[PDB]
């Protein structure tokens, strides 16, 4: 839960600072999956380089509770992450088979949720993992469907 | 086009540190002035500090501040003073103080600028002592402990929040119970913000003269612990003191209170000086950063926006306050609709076999 | 390991109170994994749903130990189950390639266990893993079997 | 058929907690009277509380369960008075009172039905105060601090285990050292069950008289924290006192010890008086619940039964003595073998050459 | 993070003692896969085979420091392996699609990994987990290369 | 050839324990002379205990080892007393007191034998009694309350580390305060090595007479807490005396000191005897185990070797103090490059073509 990484390509403070400037296109609007894979790609890969908790720091922690909270908050993102059903030609982050509706979500609870608020107006995450979990079973999506069996097996 | 849900675990984004939040990590370099914990080392990635940034972001419980502006804590000098018993009949106690950079109570303007204080929400632990006690060894090593005072100082009470301390704040006064008027009932401080940036170099001293013996109180060698009880109430923080010490030297003083005759009745005085300080640098570590810069928190809205502040680890002794301070943290994964030009796919299987009848 | 869920579909009293008249059926004998797949469906749903840790309560806690023994067993599940091999046509849980023996396993064992007593009559779950992990290798079950491959090779 | 092994990671089943565990969080809506956690909203589904369930489950060690049963605690009232001095030649004490359902100890039947008590398995902390502090300011709030008593009192002595709780328990009683066999040796509780229910609205009295002065002991604001010793050696339990508070009204009394001469010798008198009751909630959060019933015990093959009984997550001061508290948690994962009506298969990669060959 | 493991086949003195007379072949030089996987396959079979946390010994636990250490330490692990894109064959370990240079790596900072040393010549984890996640992204090693998609299309 | 990298996440290795590690749980099998946490269990495969294996490793941080070698801790035996004051006059105190296996501290050869001893680093806690209680009750049973020193102690000041430990040791004295030189200004260690391990079922005495009162301290039911200052400053490991303790019996005494007039000035001797032993067993739990042999470490390339040892979980009193102790933990994943006869593969998709080809 603490680490000082030396070797590393980029820092914490560089992969913020640098992806700034395309987080205001992501703010705005709808944009493309290769948008959003350069976007996070780069913070992606400080977060699976690092090597081994920085023992010299952590045996000095008196209070443990912000420590087991923020623990507690990866056990449970892992959790989730081990269930989702994503696209085979992205491994960074996962798509999902749900179609964005828009009609439900309107872009400003998309923004709001983006900022970091958690107010009637902003995207309710609870209610989108219900909607995304029952859709997403591997019986209703693992077999193509007759459009793309049929146009392969032309002969 | 096909626009679909995505989870991104690890977005490039920040979060702020709130009052609900649980107390963090704060590093100084420095054992003998300063308690635990301690690092000495540089940061990891010396050459990305102070990386311009603009932040637009909101909230659901009010961020941790630092600075001179709405929604932020002010910093001031606080004074620490251990009392030394003296058996002469000249003298009353041989002194050492440290004087650092610390949070700001409120003012009363109705009384003789006393602190605004509270007495709600009294914590557990040991009360600060009223009492010298009579053996003082290692003086020269100065020992923190925590303390409850007999009330809370007010570090803010507006519609940004209601935050309040238990910690002692230490002040020479005149007791001025059992005496006439002409005792003054006023506080005084014996450090200001100028003895921790001028002259540093120079020699320092400082004299109080009156005809009363002269008081210190409250007494306990304890740092702030705030915390927020309006709208919500909140755990303590005790190391955001920590972040503001390093931002000056910390000043060291030594001295008495002496006793002499005027006018055929007693005359107490009080001298202290000083010609040494200590430069101290305070980081903190990864997921955790600091933005530094023209914050602004606007509290109908929950929004905190800033344009062009720097990101930063660590404070010295070369900051300025005319900036503050804005306690952030990485964020966890956030849910975002991006669009394909081809419809979702389970595997490439039926994508291998098209090759395979194109190879036949 | 603390959350407050208000939108959710149902909560954590509605799950178990429903699913516990078809708990009968599975206490008394072997049923088929669609009968399972009813049965769990709701309580998955609920624990793959949750959103964030609620702060408000988590910042009160005092004593961590019922907290940090409640993780570990979750980060020990976790792990056990990044390593299993599961049926494709089944996502909300996994199933074995582990044939079920009867004569080894008398169907009294399996009631203990489903109602929570670990004795003597108790089934051996640490000698049951054993059994799983070594028969469950990726060599031996990824690649279909002969009367397998020989079926659709026709032409 | 086939039949496979089967993992189901989040099963629809639940656990009794045990005396084994370590402790959990009950949270009261009441600052002003109850220690925290605190929590004041309503459960998160006011519509699911009372749904009801049959349940038969095993354990390994004993389960923690609250009411009047086999391998239940029993709850009761129990007092805790704050006295102060006073300088006055006709009264010796003013009063604060609370009285709230707590745990109840067991009766010695030989003595003059004294609480059962033990030496066995003392542990740390401050020791419970002998002597009244000659100053008390703030009488008005009330501060709870943990205290280890003289002795330990007895919960349970019986084929279900042993249960003793080092926390004091107060009453009022007579010095009889240095006296004869006149002075009462029986020890007096101010109040009892019925004030907690019958009549909330009305004035409640109570008077004590007697030749000898009135004592009471064991001092200290402490709440129970009871653990089992035997046949295992489990944690304290300093939540369970939570939910048997809440299950009715508290009261809060005022009052005095006066004295005056009767038959030529001191009389002392005293006197309580209460108007006044508060409401209280107290609940678990998941994956914690509550069982509500009929609950058995039945030590012998270790199972738990309770038919026609409900699931709950508060408790209120509607709730009724007549039914039994489980508390139980929201279970791990299972293994349970199931029936398919094809082999096991890892991929679908043969299924999609099925329809691709039917495709040509 | 405690467990009493009385019915395994192996103990943890018995799978550390018996793997030691292999591990010097592997402090000299490359093995084959087959090699390390005979010689890590009961570690693994007895990490996968742990039923429950003892309670009895848990709930004695005063200072909990070194167990959250541990914990974050597991928890990080399974992080970075829910990232790895490993070969089909062996499920046992990950196998990366990342060529061994040795020219960049000596086989001395190898066998000061393995020793457990962190010094000025070891072999740095973070730079090499860095090379790892940029050379086993999915749209480069999911779709099978020309000269196999060929070799099996002869007709 | 094709030759991959490869992680391995449970490598059949282990990893040394050190210094700079948080503490760890050490079981002993009897609650009635030693504190918590108590398991009485025999080890889960106790077939398995003493499997030789041939260890050559490196540390980043100085390994913990007990046992007579550089790197390593040597043990040594550690008296406890207890002291009852007596009204008499002709008896001062009525004794207890508890032998046991320990951590030996370094010697000044310049005095006479005394302990070296440091200054830094003070840590916070409860200061060690300087005067006898007036009441002590239940003196069979032994409470150990943790205990800060007026001085450490030194443990090792060498090329391995500088280790000290701030918990106190006990032995009798004389003030020679207000006294001439002929006062002895030695101290005197009631129990040695031999009265562990020789004679058990004998009857032990021991008597010590002069013309000068004998004093105890320093006073205090108090176990070792050594730390690493030097050149890395790490955590208190209170755990340590527990497997020390193990590895002998424990011897328990009773005594009383007396006094007589002898050549017309007092006299006083201290009395004390024991027939009574206590054997123990302390283990470690997996992922930790005990290497036991001739450990070898060398500081300038940060080696461990040992050839022909042992791997064990339970320290008894049969141990060879011989043979040494080196705490390790089942190591974490590591990475290593292994040769396959084929490129890698992701899916067996291509494969599962090739004999459906051959199958038409
Ligand atoms: C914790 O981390 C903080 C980080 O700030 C360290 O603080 C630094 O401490 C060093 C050492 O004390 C300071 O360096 C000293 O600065 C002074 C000179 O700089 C001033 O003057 C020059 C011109 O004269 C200006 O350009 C400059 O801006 C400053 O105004 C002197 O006090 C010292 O000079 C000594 O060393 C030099 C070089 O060796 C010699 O030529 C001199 O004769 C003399 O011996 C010294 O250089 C540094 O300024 C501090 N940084 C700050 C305040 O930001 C702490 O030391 C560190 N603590 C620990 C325990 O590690
Ligand atoms: C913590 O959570 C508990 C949950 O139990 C709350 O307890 C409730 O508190 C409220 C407010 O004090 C109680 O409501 C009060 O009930 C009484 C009236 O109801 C009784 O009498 C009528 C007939 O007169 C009967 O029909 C009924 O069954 C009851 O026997 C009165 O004491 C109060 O009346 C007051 O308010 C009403 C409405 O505004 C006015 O008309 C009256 O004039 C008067 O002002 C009041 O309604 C409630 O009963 C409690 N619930 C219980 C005991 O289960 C705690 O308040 C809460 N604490 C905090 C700090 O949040
Ligand atoms: C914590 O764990 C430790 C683990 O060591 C236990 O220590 C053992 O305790 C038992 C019981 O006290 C000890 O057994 C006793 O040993 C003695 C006999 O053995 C000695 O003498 C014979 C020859 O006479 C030698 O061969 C042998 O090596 C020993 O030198 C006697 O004191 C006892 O004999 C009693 O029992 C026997 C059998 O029932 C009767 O015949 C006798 O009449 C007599 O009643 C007894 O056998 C054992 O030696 C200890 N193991 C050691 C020291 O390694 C602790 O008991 C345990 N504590 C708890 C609370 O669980
Ligand atoms: C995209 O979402 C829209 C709107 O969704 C609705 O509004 C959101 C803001 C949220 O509150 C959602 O929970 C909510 O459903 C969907 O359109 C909706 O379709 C449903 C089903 O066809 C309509 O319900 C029917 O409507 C009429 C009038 O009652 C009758 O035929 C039926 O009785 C039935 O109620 C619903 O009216 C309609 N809502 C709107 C605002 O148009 C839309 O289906 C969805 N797109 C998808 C799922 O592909
Ligand atoms: C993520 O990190 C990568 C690096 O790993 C960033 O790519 C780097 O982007 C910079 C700025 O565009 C490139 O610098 C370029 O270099 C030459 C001149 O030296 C010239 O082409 C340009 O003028 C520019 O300065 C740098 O080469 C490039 N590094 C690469 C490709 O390895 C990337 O921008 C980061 N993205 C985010 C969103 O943070
Ligand atoms: C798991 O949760 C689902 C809901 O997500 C439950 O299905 C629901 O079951 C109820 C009770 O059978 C259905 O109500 C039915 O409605 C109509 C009348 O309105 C009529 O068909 C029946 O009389 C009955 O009342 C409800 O529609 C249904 N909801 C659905 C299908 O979306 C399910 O029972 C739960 N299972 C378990 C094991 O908890
Ligand atoms: C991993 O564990 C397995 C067991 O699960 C170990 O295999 C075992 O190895 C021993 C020693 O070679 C075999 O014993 C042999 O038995 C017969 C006589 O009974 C004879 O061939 C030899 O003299 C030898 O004693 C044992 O049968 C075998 N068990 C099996 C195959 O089930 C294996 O060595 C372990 N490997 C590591 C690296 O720890
Ligand atoms: C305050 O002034 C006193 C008195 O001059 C200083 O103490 C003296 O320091 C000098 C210089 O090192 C020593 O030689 C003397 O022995 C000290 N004592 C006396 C009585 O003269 C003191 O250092 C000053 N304090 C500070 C904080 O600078
Ligand atoms: C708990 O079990 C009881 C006893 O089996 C159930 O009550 C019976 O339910 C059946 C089925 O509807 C009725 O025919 C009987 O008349 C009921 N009463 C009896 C046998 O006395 C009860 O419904 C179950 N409770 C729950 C919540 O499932
Ligand atoms: C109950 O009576 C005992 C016995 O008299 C009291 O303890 C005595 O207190 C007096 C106070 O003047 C002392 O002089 C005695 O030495 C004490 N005796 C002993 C044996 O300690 C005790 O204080 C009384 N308790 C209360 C609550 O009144
Ligand atoms: C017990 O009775 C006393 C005495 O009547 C109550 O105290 C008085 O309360 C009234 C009503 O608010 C006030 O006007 C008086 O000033 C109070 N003091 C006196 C001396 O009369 C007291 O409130 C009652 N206690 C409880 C718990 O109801
Ligand atoms: C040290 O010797 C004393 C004195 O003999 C022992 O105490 C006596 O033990 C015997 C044998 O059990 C008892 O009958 C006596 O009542 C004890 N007291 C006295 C005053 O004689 C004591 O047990 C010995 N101590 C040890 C540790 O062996
Ligand atoms: C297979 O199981 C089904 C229920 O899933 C049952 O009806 C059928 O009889 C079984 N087949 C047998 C026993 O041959």
């Amino acid at each position: 839960f603490i680490f000082t990484l030396i070797a590393v390509i980029m820092g914490l403070i560089a992969v913020t600072a640098t992806a700034a400037v395309a987080g205001v296109a992501l703010h705005s609007s709808v944009q493309s999956c290769n948008f959003v894979n350069d976007w996070q790609k780069n913070s992606t890969r400080l977060w699976n380089s690092q090597s081994s908790i920085d023992q010299k720091l952590a045996n000095q922690i008196n209070d443990l509770r912000q420590t087991v909270i923020w623990m507690g908050d990866r056990l449970m993102s892992l959790e989730h992450r081990f269930q989702l059903q994503c696209d085979w030609n992205t491994s960074d982050f996962c798509i999902t088979p749900q179609i964005y509706n828009e009609s439900e979500h309107h872009w400003d609870m998309v923004r709001r949720h983006l900022q970091g608020r958690e107010d009637n107006l902003t995207l309710d995450i609870s209610k989108l993992k219900e909607q995304i979990f029952e859709a997403s079973k591997a019986h209703l999506n693992l077999v193509p469907g007759t459009e793309a069996i049929a146009g392969v097996a032309d002969g | 086009n096909y626009t679909y849900w995505a989870y991104v675990p690890f977005p490039p984004l920040i979060r702020a540190v709130t009052w609900m939040d649980n107390p963090i990590e704060v590093y100084v370099n420095d054992s003998v002035w300063v308690p635990g914990p301690i690092d000495d080392r540089c940061p990891a990635k010396p050459e990305e500090e102070g990386m311009m940034i603009n932040i637009s972001i909101g909230y659901r419980y009010p961020p941790i501040c630092l600075g001179r502006a709405p929604g932020c804590l002010m910093p001031a000098v606080q004074n620490w003073l251990v009392e030394v018993p003296t058996v002469s009949p000249i003298s009353r106690f041989t002194y050492h103080m440290v004087s650092g950079m610390s949070l700001r109570p409120r003012v009363n303007y109705l009384q003789d600028f006393s602190y605004q204080r509270s007495l709600k929400f009294r914590p557990k632990g040991k009360p600060c002592p009223k009492e010298i006690p009579k053996e003082s060894k290692n003086t020269e090593v100065l020992v923190w402990e925590e303390c409850v005072a007999n009330s809370a100082v007010i570090l803010q009470n507006n519609e940004f929040g209601t935050i309040i301390d238990w910690a002692p704040r230490g002040q020479f006064y005149h007791n001025c119970s059992g005496q006439t008027q002409s005792c003054p009932s006023a506080q005084v401080s014996p450090a200001v913000d100028s003895d921790l940036t001028e002259s540093l170099d120079k020699h320092k001293h400082k004299k109080l003269q009156s005809f009363y013996p002269w008081e210190w109180g409250e007494k306990g060698i304890s740092t702030p612990r705030p915390k927020i009880i309006s709208p919500v109430s909140g755990p303590e923080h005790p190391e955001l003191w920590r972040l503001t010490v390093a931002s000056h030297h910390i000043r060291i003083w030594s001295g008495n209170q002496t006793l002499e005759t005027r006018d055929r009745k007693p005359f107490y005085t009080v001298d202290l000086n000083s010609s040494l300080t200590v430069p101290l640098q305070s980081c903190v570590k990864p997921p955790y950063m600091l933005v530094v810069g023209n914050i602004v928190i606007k509290p109908d809205s929950q929004t905190i926006t800033c344009e062009n502040c720097r990101l930063l680890t660590c404070i010295d002794s070369t900051f300025n306050w005319q900036h503050r301070i804005l306690l952030v943290r990485a964020r966890e994964g956030v849910w975002i609709p991006c669009s394909m030009d081809r419809p979702w796919e389970a595997s490439p299987s039926i994508h291998i076999l098209t090759e395979v009848l194109k190879g036949v």
